């Protein structure tokens, strides 16, 4: 697809202004919960490497791990949703503007289609 | 489907936060509860399927496999309790974690509605098994065994992935429902021939097909008892389930692409069976018998008839239960004798009579004595093969005779005759071992009362 | 003794809570696919006087 | 050759331990008698009493969602109607040819 | 009654300069432990 | 060695977590309101 | 703020700490000589910090509580068994020699860290440099093999090539018959078993190999039993001489920073003492290794980092 | 060296890379490469010994030759079109020269010979920097001029790199050479997808950088540079060996780990361009990398090798310096497959 050269694109914008017309991901998004789970696993591994009681060594450190992962994951999800929206928008616009490349197929019914039959013997 | 998946995931924190002396009790109890919950999947329809969501669906082909998978976990825990006595708490928890992760991967693999999702979980099942084999295996060959079990598998499954993505660029979907409803014939072409081979070989290598089966004896004789149980009972059936699912897009090429494999199976089942006649290791004998039964399942799937599919499903379930029981019996001998050689411990019927009864029932079930579901599957496959070609009976008939021979051979060498004089450490059977055998054998004889549960979606 | 056996047997609630949460999760998925509820040609039906949806 | 013929400092191979020696009525589950007894009890109760009996009864009484008796009733009504009106039971064509448009060959 | 674990003879196959020694490589020597070569 | 709970680091970590959570919740609310205004929902 | 690159960048420079009296000093002599008293008196008079000679359980005295651990958890060797049966079947002799060399290396690192962190000098008994004499004697008496001394040489090379040799070497000279009389007077039944050959080879190694090589890069003060009684003249000799031939005047602030980062982080000091060279005297099988390591973990205060042990009385583990 | 000087040199390396990444003039890209090479040499030679000096001179000669040919390609491109902007290359000879120069800068086959020797000669920190950061600039330049590459040459060098890495890793007992050959194979995987999709190249680079950072930091924590030295780690810190085993399984492309994400995606992309044979061969050849990863896992954590007595002293001490972001690197290199569709962020 290569939307790097897409016209009207700001060189270093993480989320453009037009991205604000899309619904934001919910705070209970399953992907956000998975990001928080990744942060929790990072905290547990940090406890294990430093040779501390894994489950209950640093609660502030684990909370910061989870919170940072959730924050970055929320913004990443917003950007990903925006990029897929752009892809679909361009696809539909291109199909609309080139009708001779996407003709409407003349609908046919299985009663008037001759399909070959292969017996299983 | 999440009503089964979420408790299986919750098994992990329950295992890790358990007391040091209460891991086995809690794991066994909650695995049994999960099996009871999964029993509800057996209520199937004659219509399409139990399409829970966009990601998971259940069928009367998937439901018995799921029930077997959930039932095998408590038995594996009971079998592993003994030889893991002198192990540290953390490593025991890691062992239980590997078993739980394997169960989770299998559960999801059977119910996945997408071919790519199925491939990912079908490969994810490899890592726990490899760790179990190469970490808690006993002999030094385990490392080599693990390597075989890995690379064979991967050598078959890397082409499949390619084919899969290729298919999704042509049809536009890998969802099984859409794939079934929008199926189109495969024209006889070299490209189509290689696509067929790519779609078939990954499932052939895990059955295993004769000539591609060299990994299985190594892996099964080198694995710990729980690893052997899960490998023989469930992991072999992944190839059968995959071939049953994927053959819908391979017609009418299968009409003539199946010839090399059919021969390789029909002759192969003879060879492996004859191999069982001259074997000095119990586990090796049981593994080769598994190869013979799976060759019959391969023939059933390649024939592609309703009776063939019914027989293949029934035989898969029956073989899973029977081979798991046989491996457990062999291990209960090994933990007393520490040899794994058939002719060392002899005349055990005199010293352990109830275990001899368990041996007899397991041998009878492996021998396909009617009306066991083993014989139901075997007879349906044989009838379908006879319709395919009347000459097949010859080979099929021969296999039957040979099977009985080696089965009774294994029963006579270990249980009958005179006891070995210098072996004086054969203690009475524990309640745990007897309960393990009973929990293996009662479901088989119960299932013979309602065979429709294990006859698949073409019943 | 309560508040002492809890510290050892709180583990036994994890799997049943997972089961209840899984059932609740399954119900949520069902709501999303209601695109054809009471719209199939086979089960198309007129609603009862005090019925809002045919299934849940 | 003053070598000790010892390759390294290694523990001797321990002898296997008999569970019956320190505890008759051992049940083979654990070396702790209480934990062993309760492991036996939970295994037996949740395997034989709960799953094997109640689950088998549940499977036996599963409602007919496969619709076998429904198909039997439908077939009975169809056979009655067709024998009453002289129709020839099952028909050779699954779909009536009035709705199939075959292609003209004109060869 | 004991699980097999690698011993010195098993551990020595990974102590060479390379795996799969050949006639040409037979004279190769592993690098020093501190990766320092005497000034000579 | 022999060390007490460093109250400075604990306070900074907890404050950072709380600030991030409040900022995230405020940002989500503003996003929802702006999306509704742009699409004329509410 | 523990020492590191940031402390060096902002304020920490160790060159201003030196005050002409740092002068790491090592005192050497044969078995049961008076060198310990002389070193203690030198430290007392010069204001330096004395380091008692490193034994089997020197590392135990620096970690956790200073109490020694069990022999099978720390050292796996004994001096009394070496005195009773030096030609041991189990190769204990070289195990003891290697463990003592590692302990001396750790103690030298600790002394260097103290000197570089405070500027106060330290006084030591037999250091890593003088450690080799025992190995040589043990070889000439047939107690150890040649492979053992080769392994010792490799380890000593890769470890001792990274430290500054002592400024002053103080050697006490005592005759072998007089020292044998001293052993007789000591009364330790295990020490009464040392043959005169062992002492003679110790002295021969000291004189022929260790003294002249230290005379080429340090200042050496060879003293006898009588003239070591008065430490006043010893201290006068210590102050009178000036160090101008050793590598210490060559050192600068950057090299001091590198060596100070090396002397802390004891795991880097001890890194090459466990090179994968499989000699039967020191290599340990996997099963015994696992058992002993699990046993070590069981001991209180060893399961979790020093401040994270509830059994030891540690508090606020969750918030640390 | 002095910490101030070391920080300045590291910042100069990063600034040269960023100058390559942000400039639109060929001369400025060349200047960025020159600045990076100039500041890189002392970092390799930080711990002075003959091996480090030899590695530094080998690296200098290779990079100087590559930069000279890059300047030649720029001058030929300017000759045939008065252009300085980094765009379409306007000349086949100049583009072949540029591709070869960037291939030698990256270490793609047949210009792979310097990577194992340079990595073995330098320490583990210098190897970490060399194998992670020193790939950004040439790959960014290749991404900018992807539409002009001759696909035959690029695919030939990529397949050769995969084969050479797989075969050369089988023979190694030194961990740094194992990392070098793994890097060569991953570079081949990255460059095999440039003609079709640069987003796939960037995604593969990110995943590889995460995995390499995790493995190098694990090797630094357990200060081992050989197989036998790494076989002793279980007797001091078994957690490190278990984490390294999972990371090695991920590096082999085994699902459901993170290392499966690039190959999968790349294969898919190639299939979309009617390319079937090459991805098949690529996966078959990555099996070799997986084999020697598995051998390392066997010797490291899945079995217990003999130990030494002096290890007991090491039981009494803890690591003084803890590397931050190591747990995050491990988690990111093992458990990010469910987040695969995030690649649309054009990472
Ligand atoms: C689809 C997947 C779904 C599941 C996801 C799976 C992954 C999830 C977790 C990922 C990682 C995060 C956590 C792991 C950190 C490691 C720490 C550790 O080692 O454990 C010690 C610790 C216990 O030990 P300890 O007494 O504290 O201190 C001992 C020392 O730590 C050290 O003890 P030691 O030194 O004495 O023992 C040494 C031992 C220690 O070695 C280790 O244990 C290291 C752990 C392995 C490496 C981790 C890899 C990183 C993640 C990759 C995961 C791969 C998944 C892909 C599938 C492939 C499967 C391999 O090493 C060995 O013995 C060497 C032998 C090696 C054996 C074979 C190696 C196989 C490794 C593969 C493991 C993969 C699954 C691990 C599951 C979790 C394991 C803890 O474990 C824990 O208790 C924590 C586990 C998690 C806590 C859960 C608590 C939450 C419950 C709250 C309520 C329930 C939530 C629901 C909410 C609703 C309720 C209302
Ligand atoms: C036949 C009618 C029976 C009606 C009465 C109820 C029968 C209840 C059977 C329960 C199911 C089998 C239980 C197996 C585990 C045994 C546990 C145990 O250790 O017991 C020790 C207990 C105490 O003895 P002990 O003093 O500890 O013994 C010391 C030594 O261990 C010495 O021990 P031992 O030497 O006494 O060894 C035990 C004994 C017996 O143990 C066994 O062999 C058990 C397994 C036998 C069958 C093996 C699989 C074959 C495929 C069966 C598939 C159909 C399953 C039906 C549903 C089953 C539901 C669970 O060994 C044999 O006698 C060889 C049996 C060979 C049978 C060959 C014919 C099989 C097919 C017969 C036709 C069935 C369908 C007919 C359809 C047409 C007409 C309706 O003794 C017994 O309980 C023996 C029970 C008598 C044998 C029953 C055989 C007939 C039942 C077959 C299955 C149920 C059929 C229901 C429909 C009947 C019409
Ligand atoms: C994504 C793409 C990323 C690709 C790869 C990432 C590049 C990683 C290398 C960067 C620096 C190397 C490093 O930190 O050591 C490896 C480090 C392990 O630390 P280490 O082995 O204990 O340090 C050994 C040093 O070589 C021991 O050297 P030292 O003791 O002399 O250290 C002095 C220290 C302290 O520096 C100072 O003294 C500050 C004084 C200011 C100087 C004023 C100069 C102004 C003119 O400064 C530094 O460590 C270098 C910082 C350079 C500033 C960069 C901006 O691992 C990582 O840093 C992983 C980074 C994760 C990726 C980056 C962030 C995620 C995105
Ligand atoms: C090792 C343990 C067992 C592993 C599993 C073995 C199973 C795999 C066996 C592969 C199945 C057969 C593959 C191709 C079958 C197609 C039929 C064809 O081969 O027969 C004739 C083809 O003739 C010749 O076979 C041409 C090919 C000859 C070259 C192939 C090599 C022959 C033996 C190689 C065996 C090596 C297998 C192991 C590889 C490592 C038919 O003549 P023709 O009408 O014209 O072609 C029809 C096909 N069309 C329509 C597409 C054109
Ligand atoms: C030991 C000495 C003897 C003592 C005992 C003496 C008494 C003998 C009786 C024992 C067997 C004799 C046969 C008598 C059969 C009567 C019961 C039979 O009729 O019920 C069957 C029912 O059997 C069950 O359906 C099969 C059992 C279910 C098996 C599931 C296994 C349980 C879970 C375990 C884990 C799963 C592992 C395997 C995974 C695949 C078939 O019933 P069906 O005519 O049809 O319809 C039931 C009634 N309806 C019409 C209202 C519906
Ligand atoms: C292991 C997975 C990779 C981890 C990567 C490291 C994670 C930490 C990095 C923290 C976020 C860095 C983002 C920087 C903030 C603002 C960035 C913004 O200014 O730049 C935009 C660019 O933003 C970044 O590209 C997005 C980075 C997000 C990376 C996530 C994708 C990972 C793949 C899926 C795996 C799941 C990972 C989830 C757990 C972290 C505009 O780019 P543009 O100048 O116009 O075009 C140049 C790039 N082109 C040429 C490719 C088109
Ligand atoms: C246990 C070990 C088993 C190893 C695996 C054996 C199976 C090998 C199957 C073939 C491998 C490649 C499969 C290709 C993936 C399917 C995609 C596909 O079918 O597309 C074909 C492409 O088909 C191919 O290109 C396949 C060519 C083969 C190249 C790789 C050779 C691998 C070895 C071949 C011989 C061995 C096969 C059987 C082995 C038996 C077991 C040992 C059509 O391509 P297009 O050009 O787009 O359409 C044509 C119209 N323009
Ligand atoms: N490298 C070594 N090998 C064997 N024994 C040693 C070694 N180093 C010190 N010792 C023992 O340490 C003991 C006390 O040290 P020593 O200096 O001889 O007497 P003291 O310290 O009481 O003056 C002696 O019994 C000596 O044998």
């Amino acid at each position: 697809t290569m939307m790097s050269g897409r016209p009207g694109r700001v060189p270093l914008q993480f989320l453009p202004n037009e991205a604000r017309s899309l619904p934001p991901p919910k705070l209970t998004d399953p992907r956000l919960v998975y990001m928080g789970f990744l942060g929790y696993c990072s905290g547990l591994i940090d406890n294990a490497i430093r040779r501390r009681p894994v489950v209950s060594a640093g609660l502030h450190r684990q909370l910061l791990y989870v919170t940072s992962f959730v924050f970055f994951g929320y913004y990443l999800l917003k950007r990903q949703d925006y990029m897929y929206a752009l892809r679909d928008h361009d696809m539909f616009a291109y199909v609309k503007s080139h009708p001779e490349d996407f003709p409407e197929k003349d609908k046919k019914t299985y009663g008037e289609i001759l399909e070959e039959f292969h017996p299983v013997r | 489907m999440l009503k089964i998946i979420i408790p299986t995931t919750m098994l992990l924190p329950m295992t890790w936060m358990s007391k040091h002396n209460m891991i086995w009790i809690n794991a066994t109890v909650h695995s049994l509860l999960i099996s009871l919950i999964s029993l509800s999947l057996l209520n199937q329809l004659g219509e399409n399927s139990l399409n829970f969501s966009l990601t998971f669906f259940s069928d009367s082909l998937s439901a018995p496999l799921l029930v077997l998978t959930t039932w095998l976990l408590p038995l594996m825990l009971m079998a592993s309790q003994s030889h893991l006595s002198k192990e540290t708490t953390t490593r025991k928890k890691l062992y239980i974690t590997m078993l739980i992760l394997l169960q989770l991967f299998l559960i999801m693999t059977f119910t996945a509605t997408e071919l790519i999702l199925f491939y990912i979980l079908f490969e994810a099942t490899l890592v726990p098994t490899l760790i179990i084999i190469t970490r808690w295996g006993n002999q030094t060959e385990r490392l080599n065994a693990g390597l075989y079990f890995l690379f064979y598998t991967l050598a078959g499954s890397l082409p499949l992935l390619v084919a899969l993505v290729y298919i999704q660029n042509t049809t536009g979907s890998l969802n099984f429902l859409i794939i079934h409803y929008w199926s189109h014939p495969l024209s006889n072409s070299w490209s189509n021939i290689f696509m067929w081979l790519a779609c078939i070989m990954a499932f052939m290598v895990k059955m295993p097909l004769y000539g591609l089966h060299l990994w299985l004896p190594k892996a099964h004789v080198e694995a710990p008892i729980a690893g052997s149980m899960v490998l023989a009972a469930v992991l072999l059936k992944l190839g059968g389930y995959g071939m049953m699912r994927i053959t819908t897009i391979l017609n009418p090429l299968t009409n003539y692409m199946a010839y090399p494999f059919l021969m390789l199976s029909m002759w192969g089942m003879i060879m492996t069976s004859s191999i069982c006649l001259r074997q000095t290791d119990l586990k090796s004998l049981i593994a080769y018998s598994s190869v013979s039964h799976m060759a019959l399942v391969i023939v059933a799937i390649m024939i592609q008839t309703p009776w063939s599919f019914m027989g293949a499903t029934a035989l898969m379930i029956a073989h899973g239960l029977t081979s798991s029981m046989l491996f457990c019996l062999a291990n209960t001998n090994y933990e007393r004798v520490h040899s794994r050689t058939m002719i060392l411990a002899r005349g055990l019927q005199t010293l352990l009579p109830l275990m001899a009864t368990w041996w007899l029932v397991a041998s009878l079930t492996n021998l396909a004595l009617p009306p066991s579901i083993n014989l139901i599957g075997e007879l349906f496959i044989i009838t379908a093969s006879f319709s395919w070609s009347n000459i097949t009976i010859i080979l099929m008939g021969m296999n039957m005779m040979i099977t009985a021979l080696y089965s009774l051979y294994m029963l006579i060498t270990t249980q009958r005759g005179k006891y070995t004089h210098h072996i004086n450490n054969i203690k009475p059977s524990f309640t745990r071992e007897n309960a393990l055998m009973a929990l293996h054998i009662l479901p088989l004889l119960l299932l013979t009362l309602n065979p429709k549960m294990i006859l698949g979606p073409l019943y | 003794n309560v508040l002492q056996i809890v510290r050892d047997h709180w583990v036994h609630i994890l799997v049943p809570v997972g089961f209840v949460f899984g059932c609740y999760l399954d119900r949520r998925s069902d709501e999303k696919l209601t695109a054809f509820r009471n719209k199939s040609l086979l089960f198309k039906r007129e609603l009862r006087p005090n019925e809002e949806v045919t299934w849940k | 050759p003053p070598e000790p013929t010892i390759r390294l400092q290694e523990d001797p191979d321990p002898e296997d331990e008999n569970l019956y020696e320190k505890n008759p009525d051992s049940h083979g589950y654990d070396k702790d008698p209480i934990v062993d007894l309760w492991n036996m009890r939970v295994v037996f109760f949740f395997g034989f009493s709960i799953v094997l009996v109640l689950g088998s009864t549940f499977v036996a009484y599963l409602p007919d969602y496969r619709m076998q008796e429904w198909a039997r009733r439908e077939a009975e009504r169809l056979v009655k109607y067709r024998e009453a009106n002289g129709l020839p039971l099952m028909e050779s064509n699954c779909f009536d040819p009035n709705k199939i448009q075959l292609p003209e060959d004109e060869d | 009654a004991r699980q097999w674990q690698p011993d010195v003879e098993w551990a020595e196959q990974f102590g060479g300069a390379v795996m799969y020694p050949t006639k040409e490589t037979a004279h190769w020597k592993p690098p020093p432990w501190n990766d320092v070569d005497p000034p000579k | 060695p022999h060390g007490s709970p460093d109250w400075l680091k604990v306070g900074l970590t907890l404050g950072t977590s709380v600030f991030l959570w409040i900022y995230l919740i405020k940002q989500h609310k503003e996003d929802v309101l702006e999306y509704k205004r742009r699409n004329g929902l509410e | 703020l523990q020492y590191g690159p940031l402390a060096f960048v902002l304020g920490e420079r160790t060159t201003r700490k030196l005050t002409e009296t740092s002068k790491v000093i090592t005192v050497d002599g044969n078995i049961c000589s008076g060198k310990g008293r002389l070193a203690r008196e030198i430290a007392e008079k010069l204001g330096l910090r004395h380091f008692p000679e490193a034994g089997i359980h020197y590392a135990d005295s620096t970690t956790g509580d200073g109490k020694p651990l069990d022999v099978q958890l720390s050292g796996n060797c004994s001096l009394e068994k070496f005195y009773d049966d030096p030609k041991s079947n189990d190769g204990n002799s070289y195990r003891l020699q290697s463990w003592l060399y590692a302990s001396r290396l750790l103690q030298y690192a600790d002394a260097l860290e103290h000197l570089l962190s405070t500027g106060q000098g330290v006084v030591l008994e037999r250091s890593i440099y003088s450690d080799f004499v025992f190995l040589e004697a043990m070889y000439r008496q047939g107690f150890i093999r040649k492979q053992c001394v080769e392994h010792y040489n490799e380890v000593k090379k890769v470890t001792a090539c990274e430290y500054l040799p002592p400024h002053v070497v103080v050697y006490v000279d005592v005759p072998v018959p007089e020292i044998q009389s001293r052993i007789q007077k000591k009364g330790n039944p295990h020490e009464m078993k040392i043959t005169a050959a062992y002492l003679q080879d110790i002295e021969n190694a000291y004189k022929k190999t260790f003294l002249p090589e230290m005379s080429e890069k340090c200042e050496v003060l060879q003293y006898s039993a009588r003239e070591a009684e008065d430490a006043e003249k010893v201290v006068e000799d210590i102050e009178y001489l000036k160090c101008d031939k050793g590598p210490w005047p060559d050192q600068d602030d950057r090299t001091f920073h590198r060596l100070r980062m090396l002397v802390q982080n004891k795991l880097e000091v001890l890194n090459y003492t466990t090179i994968p060279v499989y000699l039967p005297e020191i290599t340990i099988g996997a099963h015994q290794s696992d058992r002993v390591f699990q046993k070590f973990t069981e001991l209180p205060g060893r399961k979790y980092s020093p401040g994270y042990n509830e059994d030891v009385g540690d508090k606020w583990i969750w918030l640390k | 060296m002095n910490p101030i000087i070391y920080t300045t040199l590291i910042m100069t390396v990063m600034s040269g890379t960023m100058l390559v990444m942000i400039s639109s003039h060929w001369l400025l890209i060349w200047i960025g490469f020159e600045m990076n090479l100039l500041a890189m040499i002392p970092v390799l030679m930080k711990n002075f010994n003959p091996r480090a000096t030899e590695a530094a001179t080998k690296y200098f000669l290779t990079q100087a030759t590559a930069s000279m040919m890059l300047m030649m390609a720029i001058i030929i491109n300017l000759l045939y079109s008065g252009q300085w902007t980094i765009t379409k290359m306007f000349n086949p000879v100049a583009m072949t020269m540029m591709t070869m120069a960037l291939a030698m800068k990256l270490g793609l086959s047949p210009f792979h010979f310097w990577v194992p020797e340079v990595t073995q000669g330098i320490s583990l920190q210098a190897g970490l920097l060399l194998l992670t950061w020193q790939k950004l600039a040439p790959l960014s330049v290749l991404c900018q001029i992807s539409q002009s590459i001759n696909p035959n040459l690029m695919l030939t060098m990529a397949m050769l790199s995969i084969l050479i890495g797989g075969w050369g890793g089988l023979n190694q007992t030194q961990l740094r050479k194992i990392m070098a050959y793994s890097s060569i194979a991953h570079m081949g995987w990255m460059t095999a997808v440039l003609p079709y999709n640069t987003t796939m190249t960037i995604l593969n680079l990110l995943i590889y950088i995460t995995m390499t950072l995790a493995m190098f930091m694990l090797l630094i924590h357990s200060s081992a540079t050989t197989t036998l030295s790494l076989s002793h780690t279980w007797n001091k810190m078994p957690v490190i060996t278990s984490l390294m085993m999972v990371t090695l399984l991920s590096m082999g492309g085994l699902p459901p780990l993170s290392g499966f994400m690039p190959k999968w995606m790349i294969i898919q992309e190639m299939t979309k361009n009617e390319s079937i044979i090459m991805p098949t061969l690529m996966a078959m050849t990555a099996l070799l990398n997986l084999y020697f990863y598995m051998r390392l896992a066997y010797s490291s954590s899945l079995t217990m090798f003999p130990s030494t007595n002096n290890m007991k002293m090491k039981w009494q001490f803890e690591h003084t310096k803890q590397m931050k972001l190591l747990p995050t690197m491990i988690v990111l290199s093992t458990l990010v497959l469910p987040m695969t569709p995030a690649l649309s962020s054009l990472n």
